[PDB]
């Protein structure tokens, strides 16, 4: 910035493009050479895309050139960490964590089932044989 | 099977061998004590519906050991929609006259539910196919059960990636591709009716049946398998149905 | 139903986002990802978006080559 | 089967863009200046801790420094440069991440320029 004066004071990049905020010429009043001016200007003029606080759910925002990166807490994903991993427990997602059969229910949690000859353990996803020779196991290795 | 390995005795225990008057006909897959799944095309030229045996616990065709069980096939059930000399709807359901006895050497492959198969089994890349069929396209058949790991393709990728050819049948929604390919590669003549088996979280399921290919390993070509998932309801309904009096039976599909 | 097009990978410091066109009209997307010899893993289920964060899969092994595909379903 | 389309292949280690580096600090020791580049975090996590770019690429990654009438450059396979400078002259600095072995996306974008 430039008050009645201020400018009386010679070129600083301090107390002139940074304690305040400068135009492209206050920037070559200073650098003189222009690869040099462009180089400064690219990053200076870009601005903090993280100012809009796009990262949700406790994520941290790292500024880039004309973009950003959200770092997410473990239970989250998405560009803006918008996705709760815990709400994705549906049968199309790795079979719901079911070992055998998965059943989707609107209104409620997915329930796991087992093939004839197995029954479901207490953990709610694992199946165990209720007969001696169940389908689809190879006895000489079990 | 071309380019496969021996299946160590006992480690393909749901493989079935079908014979007609002592001659090797096709493979099959045991799904419980009295029911076997095979390929429709295996029966196109039979006319001795009582010279038709299933053998379970087979390994080496050249020695008989105590693990082999034989059974007479009581009934062969195919779709009404199947047409001899074509490739579509290539599936057969076989009732054994008496049950097999389940042993360390004789175990069924699980028939899965339709949705589990379509939504989960379909996206497991590698499945096993097995048989006593030709070791080479030319060449001879195997004495010891052979087995191979093949990767599954979606049909769109199978078309866009198979080498184009004047008179190859269409891949239908009742089929899926193997194999890749690249020649090493695949399954072959004499393996027909045999299983394509998929592992998932500790259990094995029938996902396919050896059906046809344009010859073997199939270069620029893939193996084609019956898409079992399409026939599950039809298999279950017939497995609870009342035995008709003839051997061969055309049941409506769907 | 239209097949997605212009599938594009946006990656910066392993933050990896698949993007595609078009904006969906009475159709939803599901994304699948695998390694060359691995199973297909489903992501971003039935989304109305035209992007999918795949970061959590790819960081499991950054030296693998991955393939993705985008599925179109009618609503 | 649903309509689908395939993506291009993607190898993260070779194709992810390098982010914008920043300069943490510089210090003077007589005629010599130390320039320290901040270790930029990635989304690769080793056990509830995000790894740096150095932790992932190690020796594959180098940082380049432009300082300044033309430009001089320095390289480092760490996060630090130790450069000679003239007394009583004020210098400006900028850094770029480079992975020399790469064929595409070899260079990050330049950092903000810092001056004494
Ligand atoms: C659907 C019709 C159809 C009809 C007959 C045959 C057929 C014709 C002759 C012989 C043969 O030479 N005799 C030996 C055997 C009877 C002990 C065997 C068969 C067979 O059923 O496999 C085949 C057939 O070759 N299927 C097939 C399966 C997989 C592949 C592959 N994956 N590359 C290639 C071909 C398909
Ligand atoms: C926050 O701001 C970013 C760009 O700075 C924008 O892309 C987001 O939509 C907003 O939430
Ligand atoms: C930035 O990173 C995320 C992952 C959280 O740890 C935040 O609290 C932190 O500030
Ligand atoms: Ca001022
Ligand atoms: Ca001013
Ligand atoms: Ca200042
Ligand atoms: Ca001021
Ligand atoms: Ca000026
Ligand atoms: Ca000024
Ligand atoms: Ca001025
Ligand atoms: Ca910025
Ligand atoms: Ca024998």
């Amino acid at each position: 910035a430039n008050a009645f004066l201020e400018e009386l004071r010679p070129g600083s990049l301090e107390r002139e493009c940074k304690e305040e905020q400068c135009s492209f010429e206050e920037a070559r009043e200073i650098f003189k050479d222009a690869e040099r001016t462009k180089l400064f200007w690219i990053s200076y003029s870009d601005g903090d895309q993280c100012a809009s606080s796009p990262c949700q759910n406790g994520g941290s925002c790292k500024d880039q050139l004309q973009s950003y990166i959200c770092f997410c807490l473990p239970a989250f994903e998405g560009r803006n960490c918008e996705t709760h991993k815990d709400d994705q427990l549906i049968c199309v997602n790795e079979n719901g964590g079911c070992e055998q059969y998965c059943s989707d229910h609107t209104g409620t949690k997915r329930s796991c089932r087992c093939h004839e000859g197995y029954s479901l353990l207490a953990d709610g996803v694992s199946c165990t044989p209720t007969v001696e020779y169940p389908c689809g196991k190879i006895p000489i290795l079990e | 099977i071309v380019g496969g390995k021996v299946c160590p005795k006992g480690e393909c225990p749901w493989q079935v061998l079908l014979l007609v008057n002592g001659a090797q006909l096709c493979g099959g897959t045991l799904i419980n004590t009295i029911w076997v799944v095979s390929a429709a095309h295996c029966f196109d030229k039979i006319k001795n519906w009582r010279n038709l045996i299933a053998v379970l616990g087979e390994h080496d065709l050249s020695e008989h050991d105590g693990d082999e069980q034989s059974r007479r096939v009581a009934q062969v059930i195919i779709p009404s929609t199947y047409v001899p000399g074509t490739t579509n709807h290539d599936i057969a359901l076989l009732r054994l006259h008496q049950p097999v006895v389940l042993t360390d050497h004789v175990v069924p492959l699980c028939l899965p539910e339709r949705t589990f198969s379509e939504r989960t089994l379909a996206f497991v890349r590698f499945s096993l196919v097995s048989g006593w069929g030709q070791l080479l396209d030319r060449g001879a058949t195997a004495l010891e059960l052979m087995v191979l790991n093949v990767p599954r393709l979606m049909t769109q990728d199978c078309l866009q990636q198979s080498r184009k050819v004047g008179d190859s049948p269409n891949i239908t929604e009742y089929m899926f591709c193997a194999g890749y390919s690249d020649g090493s590669k695949d399954s072959c003549k004499g393996d027909s009716g045999g299983p394509h088996a998929t592992h998932y979280r500790g259990t094995w399921y029938l996902t396919g049946i050896v059906s046809w290919g344009q010859g073997c390993a199939t270069v620029g070509h893939f193996g084609v398998y019956t898409r079992v998932s399409q026939y599950i309801e039809w298999l279950q309904k017939l497995m609870r149905s009342e035995p008709r009096p003839g051997v061969l039976l055309r049941a409506p599909f769907p | 139903t239209v097949a997605a097009y212009n599938l594009t990978w946006k990656s910066t410091n392993f933050k990896t986002i698949l993007e595609w066109e078009p904006k969906p009209v009475n159709q939803v997307y599901t994304v699948q990802i695998s390694t060359k010899s691995g199973d297909w893993k489903s992501k971003c289920f039935y989304t109305t978006d035209t992007e999918c964060d795949l970061t959590d899969e790819i960081v499991k092994d950054v030296k693998q080559t991955y393939l993705a595909r985008v599925f179109s379903y009618p609503a | 089967e649903p309509l689908y389309e395939n993506s291009p292949e993607f190898t993260p280690y070779l194709e992810t863009n390098l982010g914008q580096p920043t300069i943490q600090s510089f210090e003077q020791v007589g005629t010599k200046v130390n320039v320290t580049v901040e270790d930029e975090r990635t989304l690769v996590r080793r056990n509830n801790t995000f790894l740096s770019l150095r932790d992932v690429f190690g020796k594959d990654l180098i940082y380049t420094l432009y300082y300044w009438s033309g430009k001089k450059t320095a390289k480092t396979n760490t996060n630090e440069f130790l450069i000679d400078v003239d007394k009583g002259e004020n210098y400006c600095f900028s850094v770029q991440a480079v992975i020399p072995s790469r064929t595409v996306n070899r260079k990050s974008t330049d950092s903000p320029v810092e001056c004494m």
